[PDB]
């Protein structure tokens, strides 16, 4: 339950907005004519419980949740890193709707080496 | 028997149900750019008689470059 | 975005000195925040004094230092480096007065302090000082003045500034404040600094949880409001 | 660094 | 050139001292300044836009004097500007005490540039990442020089460093007639900045100095406001 | 063995576009955000013939852009889109879609079913203050 | 790879940095000095000739070292200033110490040692500047000296450095003239060589720069011909060019 | 110097007094004075003297004559900058006087010389006058290249705000005559408007009127209300802005009679601006079709008299418009005059089978021929 995460009333309230709304009452977004908002970037000190809030949101909506440890997706061999991201979104098309929770995203988003542009390619794929 | 080949979507050949749904009037402005693209990737398929009437083989590639967004 | 970084003297390809950049991110490692608000004739600096022990000699846990009889400074960032920056400043002013016949205007004291920090950014000898300084002083012909010198040596004249972990909201709060122009009375300024620090953190600000400095045009001397006064001020803020 | 890799085929 | 980018004392295989170039990137990504030499004098402009209202716009001035007849405008790392100016005023001064005449703007840049080149000959000192525009009126002919972090000093008639510099130059070559006068020149200089300054040209947002026959002087907020009002 | 396999891709790209096996009626559209890093062989009139450029919308394309994103949005009659299309800031196309998609999201939060002029200004200051971080010392 | 420091010897014995440096001269402007009795000339190219660029010096590539010594430059701008600064200071010291003009060659050796000395002690970047010297002395009269970034110098009768050095040097050979090198012939060839060496045709007068050194009544006037005379010079070559087409 | 200033003033007051003979005489009298003054000062002086002279409404026929005499006069003294100046104004005068072929020819001469010469500031001005003259001549595909010539040369010059307005207004007319894209037609008008607005020029109103027209023609007669009040439109708010306002409601309410009331209520506001007439007339001539079809949709035979009552148009007006609509294959029907009825009906297909047979017959007709040739071999 949202209640189980503690002291994030405002933050939990916000993340409800962007994530929950387009999935449950799309009419509101299509009534005003704006495409449903998609995506929430939760930044904070490690262990604060970013994942849980992102996990409760799945539990309330009863929508499938896919968790990707973003740092892991950046494997050494070339083009594997873009591919894991590609399979994630391609997996989503098959199973809808799924909160794609990417863990620390600093790795893939945020220069002159073969490997220094593989990070560049993976961002472009994302 | 010679069964019909199968190359419908091997590399994501846009199916009749994957049309992006963005009409030309929906794109805003880009008056000059749209015509240049509309002159190498759209027009030749339809009006190929016009291209061959002037003796120029229709341009085959377009490279849209510019600031992101 | 790590860049060549590992050396302060080697430019990143985009023209960004990453090592200098990391300096500021070291600035908030102190875990505290200081706010300076310039009023009609006063400047008030409020800091966070979070003494995490019953054994700490509370008298010496201060972030506020007195650079000179008319200029007071607060450090936000690494205590060790902030101490050196304080000590280097004091000489810089004393050399200023001894060299030109008058007290160094608060304007330059950040300039010379900034200039010292800037050469540590070129000549890869000294690791940069990881602390921002705020100089407050009643300057003749220019009223109370406030300045904030950063690790890279950038100083500016601030109607109000705050450096620390919650800088973005502290400045946004102040930015909201200064705009609805009002008669910034000494009581108003001291109140404004306390509210700014309070709102960002969401704390009650017990009497001893902060160290508010005050400098006024009427009595151009650096003073640190004694714990009795902050309570009086704090109760005034409530009502 | 970035390493391209070949591959065999266990029949 | 991939591994030779870092050290400023190691030629790349193509004979390219990359580090100087990357420093020039820091200039090409700085506050826009514009310079125009009108047959009556030299006009310089730069945008002094702060990040919030909390700043005191009059605190730090970019368009600055060196002597009574020379001034500077910079587009790059600020603090690296100040170290440049001081060695500029001292150098402008060290010329006066020795020769007793105001330093010709050609010499000052020849020695304000030679100051720059000093830091680009050894490892352990970063290049001065601030291109400089120097205006002066000496020997009855307006002067506008640009000294770079690379140590090369030009003789620009009218240019603009900083963000969106390519566009600024294109506006010049368009609205720059070698036969203007200082009065018209100020309007052109402001307009060149207007092509990039993202906002209203408030009198505490653009700082302009005029290098005329009498000497250089950082325009007071009002007079610019008189100028800015006219242009708008 | 890595920059070599990125180069084996560009060359395989070059060889099919204009190579010994000429194809009939296969047009190639390519989009890039840099336009100079591209290999000179892939910009030579024959493979990528028309190098269309998409420059940041001027004070005019911004108007047309605003009129198409909003012409579906419910705008309260007091929203003069010409008040925001004149501001000199060099907003890009996503930013105009942004300044509009989030503009309505501000209205949606307050449960109001009509985007008001107040939000657009609240929206208009969020999609353009992109410095934020900076560091003040690069200027 | 052994190109990290200017003092590291490659296994074959090549100071790579010096090869990298002197090879760097290629990116620079073209300067040439032709064979000439009773004179010798330098012709440079103003690579950057944009419009908004106010011309204040008129001699961006030709410097006067001593009262009878002129040297061009082809390389780094910053290093060019410091070498031209060190060159003059060396020449004037010789005049002060011996009350006699520095006899050309000892000027090049003085600078060449300074340039070479950088190629020996570590931590100093090899001067990436070659520079033509012309002048006169009481010892051998008009001389031409070609300095290199690697310090090695050498007397020359006609040479070009920088952009398209190969094209200029060969042609200066192809029509190379020995003995019969009067100044007028030198001028015609000098602009003649720049015509093809300089990619942009028409050798527009302002886009070229000729400085000549002559011994007049024992005064050694070092001249930097103004645009007007270049226009007629370009015209003089221009008129001669048309007459050659008659072959067809 | 002192002699230069006064003669500027005398013409202005004289222009106010309209002593064209005195002004024209002054212009010819100031001719020796023009020699006594600088080429730059005289140019703008003669310009202002000529502009002021041509400004006066005393159209006595010497305007073309004087400009020709001014054109020759510059020819003798060799004041090429001025002669390109009088010519530039002369092309402008011709266009306003309806004398087009002459306007194009002289301008075509001006473009011949200007192209190689300097003063690209005049190339855009003259290149525009050809662009707008080519529109009146009805040569639209040649105006599109003409204007893009001014906008392929405007990008390389200063383009003052006044000129930047003209290169727009003429660039919204040419997107309007093509009747293909309006949103682009409207965009240029709005940009054209703001340019004139700033300079406080009288033609900024023509900018606004066309903007409303672009909105009206785009099937959006509701947006007209907004702009007609707007923020920069209130200052201009008058009859002209009201003229388009009444038409807009006419299309929104779709009342051919109402539209006709507007076209008659306001004659010098819609019928005197040919861009507003040609385009608006096409509207009413189209609003009638879309309304005729809606009325006839139910009926299968309706007295031509009755359709007149619904559309609120005279039987003759609907008698014709029906005739052209049937003729042009708009709707499938027929007008019988002896019963005063329009016989609506459905067109049956072209029964492809018979078309494949007729084509096949010719096919086999050709084969039977080739059989002949085999028969000749015997
Ligand atoms: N603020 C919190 N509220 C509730 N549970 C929390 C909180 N912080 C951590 N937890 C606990 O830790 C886990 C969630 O931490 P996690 O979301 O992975 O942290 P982060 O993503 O910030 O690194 C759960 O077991 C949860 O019960």
């Amino acid at each position: 339950s949202y209640s189980e995460i503690g002291g994030l009333s405002e933050q939990i309230r916000e993340l409800r907005e962007v994530i929950e709304l387009p999935l449950t009452n799309p009419e509101l977004f299509q009534r005003v004519g704006i495409i449903p908002p998609k995506g929430c970037l939760l930044y904070g000190p490690p262990g604060t419980g970013k994942t849980l809030l992102a996990r409760a949101v799945a539990s309330q909506l009863d929508c499938n949740f896919l968790k990707v440890v973003s740092s892991s997706i950046v494997d050494k061999y070339i083009g594997e890193s873009a591919r894991l991201i590609r399979e994630m979104f391609n997996y989503a098309r098959d199973h809808q709707p799924c909160i794609i929770f990417m863990d620390e995203i600093d790795a893939i988003g945020g220069e002159g080496t073969s490997a220094d542009r593989e990070i560049q390619r993976t961002l472009m794929e994302l | 028997d010679v069964l019909p080949p199968e190359a419908d979507s091997s590399i994501m050949m846009l199916t009749s149900d994957q049309k992006p749904d963005v009409m030309y009037a929906d794109i805003g402005g880009m008056d000059i750019q749209k015509q240049e693209v509309r002159e190498a990737v759209e027009l030749p398929l339809t009006h190929f008689e016009l291209y061959k009437q002037i003796g120029i083989d229709p341009p085959r590639g377009v490279l849209m470059y510019g600031p992101p967004g | 975005s790590a860049g060549f970084d590992r050396h302060i003297t080697i430019f990143s390809p985009e023209g960004r000195l990453y090592q200098v950049e990391y300096a500021f991110k070291a600035i908030n490692q102190g875990g505290l925040t200081s706010v300076a608000v310039r009023g009609k004739d006063c400047a008030v600096i409020v800091t966070q004094k979070k003494v995490p022990d019953k054994l700490l000699d509370s008298s010496t846990v201060t972030h506020l230092f007195k650079i000179t009889e008319n200029i007071g400074c607060v450090m936000t960032g690494m205590t060790a480096d902030s101490r050196s920056q304080v000590q280097r400043a004091r000489y810089e002013a004393a050399n200023w007065k001894y060299k030109y016949g008058y007290e160094i205007p608060v304007d330059m004291l950040c300039k010379r302090i900034a200039d010292i920090s800037q050469v540590y950014t070129q000549n890869a000898e000294m690791r940069p000082l990881g602390c921002c300084m705020i100089l407050i002083g009643i300057d003749e012909e220019q009223g109370p003045q406030v300045y904030k010198c950063d690790p890279a040596g950038y100083y500016c004249g601030f109607k109000a500034t705050a450096a620390g972990v919650k800088q973005t909201e502290s400045t946004s709060f102040l930015e909201k404040k200064v705009k609805k122009k009002f008669d910034w009375t000494f009581e108003q300024t001291v109140e404004t600094a306390i509210t700014c620090l309070s709102t960002v953190l969401s704390i009650d600000f017990k009497p001893s949880e902060i160290e508010v400095g005050v400098v006024t045009v009427e009595n151009p001397k650096f003073r640190i409001l004694t714990e009795a006064e902050i309570d009086a001020h704090l109760v005034a803020l409530a009502e | 660094a970035x390493x391209x890799x070949x591959x065999x085929x266990x029949x | 050139e991939r591994g030779y980018s870092f050290s400023l004392t190691t030629f790349s295989p193509s004979g390219k001292l990359v580090q100087i170039e990357y420093a020039l990137a820091a200039v090409a990504g700085g506050a826009p300044s514009v310079g125009i030499k009108a047959a009556n004098g030299v006009v310089l402009a730069t945008e002094k836009k702060q990040k919030s209202i909390l700043y005191d716009e009059r605190s730090v001035h970019k368009v600055e004097p060196i002597t009574k007849h020379i001034g500077l405008v910079y587009s790059g790392m600020g603090p690296d500007y100040r170290v440049l100016v001081h060695r500029a005023r001292k150098l402008a001064q060290q010329y006066y005490l020795v020769y007793q005449e105001p330093i010709p703007t050609a010499q000052l840049v020849q020695r304000v540039a030679s100051v720059m080149q000093e830091y680009t000959q050894s490892g352990g000192v970063r290049p001065f990442g601030v291109s400089l525009l120097i205006c002066g009126w000496n020997e009855g002919r307006p002067y506008l020089f640009q000294s770079d972090p690379s140590g090369a000093y030009f003789a620009w008639k009218a240019t603009a460093m900083g963000k969106n510099y390519v566009n600024g130059k294109t506006f010049l070559e368009k609205r720059y007639n070698e036969d203007l006068e200082l009065e018209d020149a100020i309007h052109t200089a402001i307009l060149t900045l207007k092509e990039s300054f993202e906002g209203q040209m408030t009198e505490d947002n653009i700082e302009v100095g005029i290098c005329n026959e009498a000497g250089f002087r950082r325009l007071t907020p009002t007079e610019v406001k008189d100028y800015l009002a006219a242009i708008a | 063995g890595a920059d070599r396999e990125v180069q084996r891709i560009l060359l395989e790209l070059l060889n099919q576009m204009d190579g010994f096996d000429q194809n009939v009626n296969v047009k190639v559209i390519m989009a890039t955000n840099r336009a100079d890093t591209l290999d000179p062989a892939l910009l030579r009139p024959g493979r990528l013939d028309r190098k269309i450029e998409f420059p940041l919308p001027d004070r005019r394309q911004k108007r047309l852009i605003f009129s198409t994103i909003t012409s579906k949005m419910n705008l309260s009659e007091e929203v003069d889109l010409e008040d925001y299309v004149a501001r000199p800031d060099k907003i890009s196309g996503a930013d105009i879609n942004s300044i509009c998609q989030e503009s309505g999201m501000l209205a949606v939060r307050e449960n109001r079913y009509i985007v008001l002029a107040k939000d657009f200004e609240k929206a208009y200051k969020t999609v353009i203050k992109k410095d934020e971080q900076e560091h003040e010392f690069y200027k | 790879r052994y190109d990290s420091r200017t003092t590291i010897f490659s296994p074959e014995g090549r100071l790579y940095q010096v090869e990298y440096a002197m090879e760097a001269i290629g990116h620079a402007g073209t300067c040439l000095g032709i064979l000439a009795n009773d004179g010798v000339l330098l012709a440079a190219e103003r690579r950057n000739i944009h419009k908004l660029l106010d011309e204040v010096f008129f001699s961006e590539k030709i410097y006067k070292l001593n009262e009878d010594m002129a040297c061009s430059v082809a390389g780094i701008t910053s290093d060019a200033n410091v070498l031209t600064n060190e060159l003059r200071l060396i020449a004037q010291r010789y005049l002060l110490q011996y009350q006699e003009p520095i006899p050309c060659e000892q000027l090049v050796t003085a600078l060449c040692d300074i340039k070479q000395a950088y190629t020996q002690f570590g931590g100093k970047r090899p001067f990436g500047v070659s520079l033509l010297y012309i002048g006169w002395d009481k010892h051998y009269g008009f001389q031409l000296y070609q300095s290199d970034p690697s310090g090695n110098y050498g007397g020359w009768k006609a040479t070009c450095i920088g952009n398209n050095s190969a094209a200029a040097v060969s042609m200066l050979k192809q029509d190379y003239k020995e003995g019969e090198m009067t100044l007028k012939s030198a001028l015609a060839l000098a602009i003649k060589v720049l015509n093809k060496t300089m990619d942009v045709s028409k050798l527009s007068a302002e886009k070229v720069e000729i400085a000549t050194l002559t011994r007049e009544n024992g005064k050694t006037v070092i001249r930097v011909l103004k645009q007007k005379e270049v226009e007629q010079l370009i015209k003089k070559h221009e008129e001669e060019e048309a007459k050659a087409e008659r072959e067809k | 110097q002192v002699k230069e200033q006064s003669i500027l003033e005398l013409g202005s007051l004289l222009a106010k007094t309209g002593q064209a003979a005195e002004l024209g005489g002054l212009l010819k009298y100031v001719r020796p004075f023009l020699n006594s003054i600088s080429k730059a000062k005289a140019a703008r002086l003669v310009r202002s003297l000529l502009d002021l002279f041509l400004d006066m409404e005393a159209a006595t026929g010497q305007e073309v004559e004087l400009c020709l005499e001014c054109i020759e006069w510059a020819k003798s003294e060799k004041r090429t900058f001025l002669r390109q100046a009088l010519e530039a104004r002369l092309v402008s005068l011709y266009f306003d006087t309806k004398r087009y072929q002459e306007a194009l020819h002289l301008g075509s001469q001006l473009l011949r010389e200007l192209k190689k010469m300097d003063d690209k500031a005049l190339l855009v001005e003259v290149q525009l006058l050809e662009s707008k003259t080519y529109h009146a001549l009805s040569n639209l595909p040649k105006a599109r290249a003409a204007l893009t010539s001014a906008r392929t040369t405007a990008n390389a010059i200063y383009c003052p705000p006044k000129l930047q307005a003209t290169l727009d207004m003429q660039s919204g007319i040419i997107h309007a005559a093509e009747e293909k894209d309006w949103k682009t037609a409207y965009s240029y008008f709005y940009e054209a408007f703001e340019g004139y607005d700033s300079i406080d020029s009288p033609k900024a109103i023509t900018s606004l009127k066309y903007m409303l027209l672009c909105k009206i023609m785009l099937n959006t007669p509701e947006d007209v209300q907004a702009l007609v009040s707007g923020k920069l439109a209130l200052r201009y708010a008058g009859r002209q802005t009201e003229a388009l306002k009444c038409v807009a409601q006419a299309s929104k309410n779709r009342s051919l009679a109402d539209f006709e009331k507007a076209l008659t209520d306001y004659r010098a506001e819609l019928r005197d601006d040919p861009i507003i007439s040609t385009h608006l007339a096409k509207l009413y001539d189209n609003l009638l079709e879309q309304n005729l079809i809606r009325v006839i949709e139910p009926f299968s035979r309706v007295q031509i008299e009755h359709i007149s009552s619904l559309i609120k148009l005279s039987k003759a007006d609907v008698e014709r418009k029906l005739s052209q609509m049937i003729l042009d294959k708009k709707f499938h029907g027929i007008l019988d005059q002896g019963e005063g009825v329009l016989i609506i009906f459905d067109e049956p297909p072209v029964d492809k089978t018979y078309e494949a047979a007729l084509e096949t017959i010719q096919n086999m007709s050709k084969v039977v021929d080739s059989l002949y040739n085999k028969a000749k071999k015997l």
